[PDB]
RNA sequence: UGUGGCGCGCCGCGGCUUCCAGGAAUGA
RNA sequence: AAACCAUGACACCCAUGAAUUGGGGAACAUCAUUUUAUUUAUCAAUUUACGUGCCUACUCA
């Protein structure tokens, strides 16, 4: 059965961008999925997306602009101390010049660059570049 | 027995109120009837 | 054929052929009918996919036959579909 | 005076002009109308509010009433609003029930005990249903633009277009005034297949 | 079975007696609506019950099972050779 | 996939988005409650009550009018079944299979199916004991279960 | 201005009595 | 056991043309009797079209 909604959604987006599609449909939706997409959109990696209501878990349609190379989830959600950001950047990112690691902290869901500014650790959710 | 006693007491309490304190509102229906019956003017 | 498909606003033809529960928003396939049997001038509401035994209030005779899918009405009866809302 | 029985007990001592005017119309409607003659003697309103904007030249009149009478009002609506509009030219009359909202607690144990009718999401969507009541929502979408802006759109059945389209710009203003949230409206011919009118 | 379902309904909202002696008692008093006889009944005891029912104008249903099956159809752990229904409840 | 098989079946009903009852119903909430209680008196399960209302009296859902579910209505009126309906229907099927196996001792296919049904029963009973719908220390036994069933 | 659409309106009654909490539950 | 698909179970995405086995819908047969729109268009507001053979001098609408 399906055990992770976030992992399912990120696999659908990465698969569609590999095939050069313009839109992708994601089902089911969740609060964590929407927050993850808002971080990607703020940095300019996807574009506009829309949520459709069906009185159950919703559906999401995402528009892709072709700037996203790969996104993925990290399972299980390992803890990350504020001094451990460099270790994760070295392991799962193409370089130290671009790309983001997404964390869930007591201040909310954010990328690793913002978390370093606020000096907070948390649990690693995923990445995109 | 203690559980039964408390249950019986609650039933009496729900019977005292919602039957006596409520349905007392015949006081205001009497006042409303008086207003409609009165004020005949003429 | 120059028009491109939008996933959030499907065309009439594309959405018309889809299985229910495969549409963008799932919904029913059935409806209700206003059936008048021959005699007794009575009007009764019948489900389209009715599998139980349906009889008029007075005549106490069968009004439809259960099948796989849509029920079949007795020969003497006529029906009018009722509005959704 | 007998017409003051249509106001809540606290407002009876020193009523406002708008509340007094509405109360007078309701009492006259009590003994005059045929359908409204029943189910009216059990009804009384809380307060009356008025809103307007430089655009939407018509004026909005909002009437709030206790939540107990929601079943009473539902059967009576589509007629009470028609007669009230006749006696108040230049105004559009809206009936909304007064509801309470429980602030979201922080403990997980406290959250499990919250009554779901007092949730903010549930309350706001019920206020929307109190507006445009004879019609119903056939769809709802949220749009997230490239900038942080977020929009909510509500679709109505296109069969009621002739009877509700004139009041849509004013009803969105009232919804914003009561909930501090913005809503956009659209019409859907064939809601089963999600076809948007144009 | 059709008869098995009706017996369950009577067990829930009706009146009845189980046994030969009590069934004959209700037949004499004329408060019997239906008598169910198992296939296991001894031939001379069955002949007596049928004669009583003809005198009292009471219908008879011949059960297909034996007294072991009839007893379990009433939610019982024992056997019953005959069942007499005195008050059909929300049943038929 | 099915719990105890290899089938991938998708057949099911799809509830509508609009929950308000149609304007032509003209049936009060009290009338619906009365019709539900009458059928339960006749001895019908909650599933069969819903189909009978849907097929003949034009009520699509008993929750959209009266705001209550069918089993909740029966519990309030005190006419709820002693054990859950789905559990009862499984016990009845196992009883019929055992009766057939008494005469036919070479039916290895039926013995296999009996294993699956009894496994389903024990899983169902475990859930109902946890949510306190069955009394604790309630057990299913093949010898006793012949009673208390159709 | 006026035209054209506008929606609402344009076993029945009767006094008394006793009993009665039985509609507030996220969605499927 | 070459107990073999020499390929563990559950779940998601996935391009194309001919076929096939079971069920259902449309059709056949049986009964019954939106605005608009003079000056338009960026991803359409309706591609839903179509007949044959057998058939009471009944496991059959
Ligand atoms: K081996
Ligand atoms: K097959
Ligand atoms: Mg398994
Ligand atoms: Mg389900
Ligand atoms: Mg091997
Ligand atoms: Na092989």
């Amino acid at each position: 059965t399906m055990m992770s909604v976030l992992a399912n959604a990120l696999r659908c987006i990465a698969g569609a961008e590999r095939r050069g599609k313009r839109q992708v449909l994601i089902r089911p939706s969740s609060k964590v999925v929407v927050k993850f997409l808002q971080v990607m959109q703020k940095h300019g990696y996807i574009g506009e997306f829309e949520i459709v209501d069906d009185h159950r878990a919703g559906k999401i349609v995402v528009n892709l602009n072709g700037r996203l190379n790969k996104c993925g989830a990290i399972c299980p959600r390992f803890d990350c101390t504020a001094r451990d950001f460099e270790k994760w950047v070295k392991n799962i990112l193409p370089s130290r010049q671009f790309g983001f690691v997404v964390l869930t902290t007591s201040l909310g869901i954010m990328d690793h660059e913002e978390a370093r500014a606020r000096n907070t650790g948390g649990k690693v959710l995923g990445f995109f570049y | 027995e203690q559980l039964a006693a408390k249950r019986l007491k609650d039933e009496q309490n729900r019977r005292k109120a919602r039957k006596q304190e409520l349905k007392k509102r015949e006081k205001e229906r009497e006042r409303a009837r008086r207003d409609d019956a009165a004020a005949a003017a003429a | 054929g120059f028009f491109d498909s939008d996933l959030s606003y499907p065309t009439v033809r594309t959405e018309r052929m889809k299985h229910k529960r495969r549409r963008l928003v799932q919904g029913p396939n059935s409806y209700f009918m206003d059936v008048k049997c021959p005699g007794c001038k009575n009007i009764t509401v019948v489900y389209s996919h009715a599998t139980s035994e349906v009889k008029c209030n007075g005549c106490a005779t069968l009004l439809c036959r259960p099948t796989g899918g849509k029920a079949m009405l007795v020969t003497g009866c006529g029906f009018r579909k009722k509005p959704d809302h | 005076q007998p017409h003051l029985r249509k106001l809540r007990k606290l407002k009876r001592a020193n009523p406002s002009q708008e509340e007094e005017s509405v109360a007078r119309v309701l009492f006259e409607l009590e003994g005059s109308h045929k359908t409204l003659r029943a189910q009216l003697p059990r009804f009384h309103i809380n307060t009356v509010r008025t809103s307007s904007s430089p655009r939407h030249k018509k004026t909005a009149m909002i009437i709030l009433y206790p939540l107990r009478f929601i079943m009473l009002v539902r059967k009576i609506q589509r007629t009470l609003t028609a007669e009230l509009e006749k006696r108040f030219p230049g105004n559009i009359v809206v009936l909304v029930a007064q509801r309470k909202i429980t602030k979201r607690p922080n403990d997980v144990y406290k959250l499990q005990q919250v009554q779901r009718s007092r949730t903010s999401v549930a309350v706001f969507e019920n206020i929307l249903n109190d507006l445009i009541y004879p019609c119903d929502v056939v769809g709802r979408r949220w749009r997230y633009r490239t900038d942080g802006s977020k929009l909510m759109k509500v679709f109505l059945d296109a069969r009621d277009r002739k009877r509700v389209e004139s009041r849509l710009p004013l009803l969105a203003h009232v919804y914003k005034l009561l909930t501090h949230r913005t809503v956009t409206f659209g019409f859907m011919w064939n809601p089963k297949l999600q076809q948007v009118s144009s | 079975d059709t008869i098995n379902t009706k017996i369950q309904l009577v067990m829930k909202s009706g009146k009845y007696v189980l046994g030969t002696q009590q069934s004959l008692k209700t037949l004499r008093q004329g408060r019997s609506k239906l008598v169910v006889i198992s296939a296991n009944c001894p031939p001379i005891r069955k002949a007596e019950i049928e004669y009583y029912c003809t005198l009292s104008k009471t219908p008879i249903h011949h059960y297909s099972g034996n007294n072991l099956d009839l007893g379990t159809a009433c939610g019982r752990h024992f056997r019953a050779c005959v069942l007499s229904i005195t008050d059909v409840g929300d049943s038929d | 996939v099915r719990m105890h098989g290899n089938g991938h079946g998708k057949a099911a009903s799809a509830l509508p988005y609009r929950r308000t009852p149609p304007t032509w119903l003209k049936s009060s909430s009290r009338d619906v409650i009365d019709a539900v209680c009458k059928l339960a008196k006749k001895g019908l399960s909650p599933s069969r009550i819903g189909m009978q209302l849907r097929d003949s009296m034009g009520i699509a859902q008993v929750k959209n009018v009266t705001g209550r579910k069918i089993l909740r209505i029966l519990k309030h009126k005190g006419m709820a079944p002693e054990i859950p309906e789905d559990l009862y229907c499984l016990i009845k099927r196992a009883t019929q299979m055992r009766k057939h196996l008494e005469r036919n001792t070479k039916d290895k296919d039926t013995k296999f199916r009996l294993i699956l049904v009894e496994s389903r029963i024990h899983r169902l009973a475990r859930y109902y004991r946890r949510v306190k719908q069955l009394p604790p220390t309630w057990k299913y036994e093949s010898s006793t279960a012949s009673a208390m069933v159709a």
